[PDB]
């Protein structure tokens, strides 16, 4: 999404898509954390739980 | 009386000497470990990612 055609003027559009996807971690020892698919890393355990 | 070895003695055998094959062991050798042929690499994803 963008704004309307307004002459001589600046205008702000904003867009929010939401987004869910499957991806794919992986993770080595310690274990103390993962990375996705995506390439972003999770600082936290797989394993981490109460 | 006189003793076995008061006589000089001929070998009449033609010798053939038989050298068995000594035992060997052989031990691990690698030219480049596989964590050597990692640090090859200039820059690497995984840690500048991190
Ligand atoms: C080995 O063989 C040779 C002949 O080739 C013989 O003279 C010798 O006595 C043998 N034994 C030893 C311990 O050298």
């Amino acid at each position: 999404y963008n704004p309307s055609r307004v002459e001589a003027f600046h205008r702000y559009g904003t867009t929010v898509n939401c987004i869910v996807e499957e991806v794919d971690a992986r993770s080595v020892y310690p274990y103390d954390e993962f990375v996705l698919a995506t390439g972003d890393f999770v600082y936290m355990s797989p394993f981490y739980g109460y | 009386q006189l003793s076995r070895a008061d006589i000089t003695t001929v070998s009449t055998f033609i010798d053939l000497n038989i050298t068995m094959l000594e035992d060997h062991e052989f031990v691990p050798l690698e030219v480049y470990t596989r964590h050597e042929i990692k640090d090859s690499g200039l820059l690497d994803y995984t840690e500048v990612q991190r």
